[PDB]
């Protein structure tokens, strides 16, 4: 899931290592 | 006092010690020889391997390759194997392994970690809290919730597992039940608890279920560094970026993108109205929820920076417009989309997830009664091909109490006093 509009997910963003 | 020697590596503790002082001082190549030195003599020993897997994990720090850290990963992952490895340096090593596997987006595999980790230590709580995390970073909540049940079934006191347990009921809009574990995982003051998240929710569960009590704890998270302010709330934020509830054109500096939206307003309206004719489906219910009640749904034509391509075939003509401005098609933390709403309508109080976007609305069909916008203390209304600004960090409510429906354009842009290089490298939200 994805943070569109809100905060909702425990993370909003994805790591991709480095 | 970690005892990381079993028997035989006591026998060795010179040699060990002598090789894990260069990697303090900071010899990095040095100590991977030294170790792969001792690795060598001694193929057994789980203290000589995890220097050699901490030596490959400072050398994928210094080089930032995924590669060697994949390395690191695998010799973390080989002390383990090794006979008679102590508990200390085992739990020490499949931890770390664990940690690194979610630096690389591994998340699957280090849930196997953390799975083989709560096997080794069933009595380790504090394992178990990191195996919800790791069922939390791949989405998995129902998961994540029996960890953390089975966690306060043993220590129903551990503040963490209150907190997660909170979040998780509040991610599945049971509110009222959400707030104490909130509350009380906060108060305990365990480590981890500290946590913007958490605030954030339980502020926002207070005020769902209409307890005045929400701003005392929006005042405590901005006491302790994690809200820009009261109002504003976002949590993945660049420091220092202005900050104000509203904006107008001028001020934001997307002057030619503002004049473009309201000259071709009625292009971009129509290619709307005739997706909602002929391709309704295009139009997703919101599913954040941030809906109170009603019917409001979006048809995205940007996301994370990226085009659809199958809903611009929806509005061609509007995602040409659109292409002409990077501003917004390249904000890797907005979107781009048509949003309607019917009567009946109303959207709860709620901020978006970072300041590093202003949210432009062009007014598309908008009943002359029944609709408006609250950003912090100040309403307004929209107006059809006029354009609003706002600064959607801040907490904001819409209602729409009309006779007909209402249609807008949502165009975000990156806040204007981001850099260019902030604007390629920011993480996408
Ligand atoms: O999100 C929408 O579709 C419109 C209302 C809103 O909350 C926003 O524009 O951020
Ligand atoms: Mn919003």
């Amino acid at each position: 899931g994805k943070c569109k509009d809100g905060l909702g997910e425990y993370t909003c963003t994805s790591l991709e290592g480095f | 006092k970690p005892k990381l020697l079993n028997k035989f590596d006591k026998t060795i503790k010179a040699e060990l010690d002598a090789a894990e002082k260069l990697r303090k001082r900071g010899k990095i190549e040095e100590a991977v020889n030294a170790f792969k030195e001792l690795v060598r003599k001694y193929p057994q020993s789980p203290r000589a391997r995890y220097g050699k897997a901490q030596c490959e994990d400072d050398l994928a720090e210094k080089r930032r390759s995924n590669e060697v850290l994949r390395g690191a990963i695998e010799t973390y992952q080989e002390v383990a194997s090794l006979p008679d490895v102590p508990a200390d340096l085992l739990k020490l090593s499949l931890k770390r392994r664990s940690d690194r596997q979610q630096f690389l987006g591994h998340m699957r595999g280090s849930l196997l970690t953390l799975q083989r980790l709560v096997q080794l230590f069933p009595n380790d709580t504090s394992l178990k809290n990191d195996l919800g995390v790791g069922y939390l970073l791949i989405g998995d909540n129902d998961n994540a919730k029996k960890v953390y049940e089975e966690v306060l079934s043993v220590t129903p006191n551990d503040g963490f597992a209150k907190v997660h347990y909170g979040f998780i009921l509040k991610a599945q809009n049971k509110i009222a039940e959400s707030i104490p574990y909130l509350k009380e995982g906060i108060e305990s003051g365990d480590p981890g608890t500290d946590d913007g998240r958490f605030y954030f929710h339980l502020g926002d569960a207070m005020q769902r279920v209409g307890n005045k009590e929400a701003y005392k704890w929006y005042e405590l998270g901005h006491k302790r560094g994690h809200f820009a302010s009261v109002w504003q709330r976002s949590l993945y934020n660049v420091n220092g970026l202005k900050a104000q509830p509203w904006w107008t054109p001028k001020e934001t500096g997307y002057t030619e993108l503002v004049k473009s939206l309201e000259r071709n307003w009625k292009l971009i309206r129509d290619e709307g109205l005739a997706v909602m004719d002929k391709a309704k489906g295009l139009f997703l219910p919101e599913d954040e929820n941030l809906r109170e009640k009603g019917d409001w749904s979006q048809f995205t034509l940007w996301q994370q920076g990226r085009r659809n391509e199958n809903a611009c075939k929806g509005a061609p003509k509007t995602c040409t417009l659109l292409e002409k401005f990077p501003e917004t098609t390249g904000c890797r933390r907005g979107q781009i989309k048509y949003s309607i709403m019917h009567p009946g309508t109303h959207v709860w109080p709620h901020t978006g997830p970072t300041n590093c976007r202003l949210r432009m609305h062009l007014g598309l069909v908008i009943p002359k009664e029944g609709c408006k916008i609250r950003c912090a203390n100040e309403t307004k209304t929209w107006e059809e091909g006029k354009v609003l600004i706002f600064d959607d960090s801040f907490e904001h409510e819409v209602w729409q109490d009309a006779s007909s429906f209402w249609l807008i354009f949502i165009v975000d842009v990156w806040h204007p006093e981001l850099t260019p290089q902030q604007r390629r490298s920011l993480p996408a939200i």
